[PDB]
């Protein structure tokens, strides 16, 4: 288990994927064309993991990038790393889907599946130990929320048994202000909790209110939510990307993380965004957090932490003690040793010390009841249904994916109640 | 006696291989055949949605 | 004759597979290719060394051990390591595609696919044999290869080998050093299934091993380099008796005989001494005395747990090195006077003692100094039970939320498994309660 098949759907996911993409070409010293200009043997052992080896010594992304709307083709392919892809694995549509889930997911989307389908079968049957997927994409748009969800349920059949990924971008009325996000954010998380092993809430509350209020800018671009997501995605990716003694892969990793099946929405964190203690603390702190929610605001089931840089592992041993110790309230006694770490001698360009984090958190149902908020506020009166109900959905699926989150957040709350004895 | 009982604990052990080993199997397919057939409950969602846009036209 | 054949099952199994060959080649003189000077009979031989070694008509003497890993990445740093030539290809088997921290598919899964392959090259190094001793199974209790393929394997070689011999040196878990989140689950089930088919079982844990590292060689972070090395150490120690000539040398087998009361009671407490760094050992000679006193000290247990608060059914002390009959009952009278040590009314008290004159080896550029000689007990306590109850709970507490469960369960496994392996582990140690308790 080595290789992994990325896949960029929607405007949001493409660009966060570009990002990501430009981000660990540079760490393991790839430029634009596709050739190793590095130093260290580090960067070349687990390449394979998210490069295909070309001829002429040319590693290229295994990276599929699909769309319902052309446009970003030109803006990918234009931008820093845009000649590096492969270009048959482009698969662009024609109209768009112009912020509609049920474009996307059933009529207009369902249509330009089976194209992408093709290139996913072409990069998986090239894969000498595929393991999983990974999709970059948003929740409150149209293709990448809706297709991506159906390419989701559509990867599942032809691959059962291989680990299924979401970097699941969570919309938010700060950053934008188009009305149904609620709606199409509810009915994704429908398919989610059911088809994927561990999705990643980067949600866009959290990265608007880290921009303004630590990073200083007064009212942020996308490339300032960006730059934070890039960070996290390439934090989360350490693992598998680097060696370092650890020997896991995705399933090691859902395996340790996921203690029910349902329950795999993480909440992301960063630091910064320095000292071993600092770091520790930081990235524990509730302003660290991608996804907008209060850990004091229910308990961990479990929690990995990534370190990044030259620093002393007895002290950082010390130090993930000492915040177990100090916080014990806050991670559920009846799973033992649940706060894991793993430390990377290579740091990322611009830091010499930095500190991932992931955590399985039931206060993510904060994340979830305020996405159930605005839901429930459009539908209890029918609003913009000729939206959904015009491209042939029934009103039952909408009570469905209400009723779903809805049981998800009960879910998250029967473990926080849960005791030992 | 020495023999019938050495015999006897590798009757058994295979046996209780062959069991579990089986057993194994009919679940993991029971389990594989499950998440299939809701995959395909969907496919055939899909198929009402898109007739009840073409029906509705 | 009198064979021994390895099996290294996992990382952790193969990892101090490599420390333990590479420690008995030192012992014996073997060098990396595979060559021993000293060995005027070339091709074979009925030597002592011969029953962890064949010999190639070459002059290549060849570890009579199997590697098998469920993915690549580690059994590939031996075929390109500093013993590449000393193994035949055919030992070291790999597939594909880990167990995932899952007993399930390390035992059934991914590990069926893979578990004739293993037998088969079990076979053609037992067919080498003359007279077949028995299995050494090196593995940890924690990975899902270490404890799915490993019991599979065990309920095999139960099939294929009869009731020849089966040892076990088992990985007990520890925090510290584990990214693992389910090994409580991998510990009891490999525990439960594997224990009507080993006749004796070494544990290890890691955290004992940890605390050693830290204590006596003033390693601030030990690594599974520092711990492997010193493990290699007390498994060099147990195997020595197998591998040495020698006139007051005592036999692994005999020893087992009384260590082992009763078929379920086969897990044997080891302590080991000394255990100093250069910077220590220096201008300090320690005499047989005070590394038998060692012994009893907890500190330098393998295993985490209280025999003073406990009952003994055994004890054997292993020296090698310097070490004269005289000296070391000299030691024992002063430590029977001066210590904790409780037997049960049912068994003798008398200490068993084996001594090699071979005396003990370190790995060029380790942590451990060279001292003139060593000592490892064997002693069975019923306060290895402890170790069973710390690991119990964490199962206990995990397992009534069904946490983690479905992992199993989709990978074929039911909750009878789970609930069955815990009753057998409750049994266990009611056992070791049971045997505790004394006669009416
Ligand atoms: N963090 C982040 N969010 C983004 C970015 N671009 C768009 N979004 C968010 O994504 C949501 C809308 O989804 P889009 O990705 O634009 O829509 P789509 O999936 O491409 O679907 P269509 O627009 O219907 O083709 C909004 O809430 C945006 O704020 C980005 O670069 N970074
Ligand atoms: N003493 C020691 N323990 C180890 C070593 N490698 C791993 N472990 C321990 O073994 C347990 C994890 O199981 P592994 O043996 O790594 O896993 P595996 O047997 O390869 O099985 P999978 O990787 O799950 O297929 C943890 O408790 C580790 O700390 C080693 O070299 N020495
Ligand atoms: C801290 C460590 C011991 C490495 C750990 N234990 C359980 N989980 C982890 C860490 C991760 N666990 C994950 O599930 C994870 C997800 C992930 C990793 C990738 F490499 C690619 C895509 C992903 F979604 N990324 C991690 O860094
Ligand atoms: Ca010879
Ligand atoms: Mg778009
Ligand atoms: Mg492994």
């Amino acid at each position: 288990m080595r290789e992994i098949v990325h896949i960029q759907a929607g405007q949001c996911g493409n660009q966060i994927g570009a990002k990501f993409w430009e981000v660990i070409s540079d760490e393991h010293g790839i430029d634009p064309t596709g050739s190793y200009h590095g130093d260290s043997d580090l960067q070349l052992e687990r390449i394979n993991v998210y490069y295909n080896e070309a001829t002429g010594n040319k590693y290229v992304p295994r990276a599929i990038l699909v769309d319902l709307e052309p446009g970003t083709m030109d803006s990918v392919r234009s931008g820093p790393f845009g000649q590096i892809f492969r270009p048959d694995n482009f698969v662009f549509g024609q109209s768009g889907a112009g912020n509609n889930w049920a474009k996307g997911h059933y009529t207009e989307g369902a249509e330009l599946v089976d194209s992408v389908l093709d290139v996913v079968r072409k990069e998986s049957e090239s894969c000498d130990c595929l393991q999983g997927f990974q999709l970059t994409h948003s929740l409150g748009g149209g293709t990448g929320s809706g297709m991506g969800t159906l390419l989701i349920s559509k990867i599942r059949e032809e691959y059962p048994d291989r680990i299924m990924n979401t970097f699941s971008v969570m919309p938010s009325p700060k950053v934008s202000d188009t009305v149904v996000e609620p709606y199409n954010a509810t009915l994704s998380v429908h398919q989610l909790v059911e088809n994927t092993d561990e999705t990643y809430c980067i949600d866009n509350e959290a990265l608007y209110d880290i921009c303004f209020r630590t990073l200083k800018l007064t009212t942020p671009t996308y490339g300032d939510l960006n730059h934070l997501v890039s960070a996290t995605m390439s934090g989360v990716t350490t693992c598998l990307r680097f060696p370092g003694q650890l020997n896991a892969d995705l399933r090691k990793l859902a395996v340790n993380m996921v203690p029910f099946p349902r329950l795999h929405f993480f909440m992301p964190g960063f630091a910064p965004l320095l000292t071993v203690p600092e770091l520790t603390q930081q990235m524990f702190d509730s302003k660290n957090m991608m996804a907008a929610c209060d850990p004091r605001h229910g308990r961990y089931l479990t929690v990995a932490a990534i370190f990044r840089g030259r620093m002393s592992m007895k002290e950082v041993d010390e130090q993930m003690l000492n915040v177990q110790n100090k916080n014990s309230s806050y991670f559920v006694e009846w799973i033992p040793n649940n706060v894991k770490t793993a430390v990377c001698d290579i740091p990322p360009r611009g830091l010499k010390m930095s500190a991932t984090f992931i955590g399985n958190s039931t206060a993510i149902q904060e994340l979830f009841k305020r996405i159930s908020e605005q839901f429930t506020a459009m539908f209890r009166r029918k609003a913009f249904l000729h939206w959904y109900t015009g491209e042939g959905m029934d009103e039952m699926e909408f009570t469905e994916a209400e009723s779903n989150m809805n049981d998800l957040v009960s879910e998250y709350q029967q473990y926080q109640d849960a005791t030992a004895d | 006696k020495a023999i019938e009982e050495n015999n006897n604990f590798i009757k058994m052990a295979k046996e209780k291989l062959a069991q579990k080993m089986e057993s194994n199997k009919e679940n993991r397919e029971a389990h594989l055949a499950a998440m299939l057939e809701r995959l395909q409950e969907k496919d055939k969602h899909a198929e009402e949605v898109r007739k009840n846009k073409e029906l509705k036209e | 004759m009198r064979e021994c054949i390895s099996i290294h099952v996992g990382q952790a199994g193969v990892q101090i597979g490599n420390a333990c060959w590479e420690l008995y080649c030192l012992e014996h003189g073997i060098q990396p290719d595979g060559q021993m000077p000293s060995d005027k009979t070339i091709g074979g031989g009925d030597d002592s060394f011969n029953t962890f070694f064949s010999e190639t008509g070459a002059g290549k003497h060849v570890p009579r051990a199997v590697f098998v890993d469920l993915e690549p990445t580690v059994i590939d740093e031996v075929r390109t390591g500093t013993y590449r030539q000393l193994f035949h290809p055919e030992q070291l088997i790999t597939g594909k595609e880990d167990a995932a921290n899952n007993y399930a598919r390390g035992h059934y899964t991914i590990g069926k696919e893979i578990i004739d392959l293993v037998l088969d090259r079990i076979r053609k190094l037992a067919d080498q044999c003359t007279g077949l001793q028995g299995f050494l199974v090196f593995h940890s209790f924690g990975g899902g290869t270490g404890s799915g393929f490993t019991s599979l394997l065990m309920e095999r070689l139960s099939v294929d080998y009869g009731k020849k011999s089966k040892l076990e040196f088992s990985i007990y878990p520890a925090p510290q050093v584990s990214t693992a989140v389910v090994e409580p689950y991998n510990s009891i089930l490999t525990t439960h299934t594997t224990l009507e088919h080993s006749d004796c079982a070494f544990m290890v844990d890691n955290e004992a091993i940890y605390d050693i590292c830290r204590r006596n060689l003033d390693i601030e972070r030990p690594t599974y380099t520092n711990l492997n090395r010193l493990i290699s150490q007390i498994v060099s120690s147990i195997t020595a008796s197998l591998r040495f000539d020698g006139a007051l040398n005592v036999d692994l087998t005999e020893f087992q005989t009384n260590l082992v009361p009763y078929p379920r009671i086969h897990f044997p407490l080891a302590t080991y001494a000394p255990v100093i760094s250069a910077e220590k050992a220096y201008h300090e000679q320690l005499s047989v005395a005070e590394i038998t006193n060692a012994c009893f000290e907890p500190a330098n247990q393998m295993v985490k747990c209280d025999p003073r608060h406990g009952k003994y059914m055994a004890c054997c002390l292993l020296y090698r090195g310097d070490v004269v009959p005289k000296d070391v009952n000299a030691a024992i009278a002063t430590i029977k006077t001066k210590r904790s040590i409780q037997f049960v009314d049912w068994c003798p008290t008398g200490f068993k003692v084996g001594i090699n004159y071979q005396p003990p080896t370190v790995v060029p550029g380790g942590d451990l100094a060279k001292v003139q000689r060593a000592v490892c007990m064997l002693s069975n306590t019923t306060a290895i039970a402890e170790a069973w109850a710390r690991l119990d709970h964490k199962f206990d507490l995990m397992y009534a939320k069904r946490a983690f469960v479905h992992w199993y369960v989709g990978e074929g496994m039911e909750e009878g498994e789970f609930s069955e392996a815990r009753e057998d582990m409750a049994a266990l140690e009611k056992d070791y309660e049971e045997v505790g308790v004394d006669s009416v």
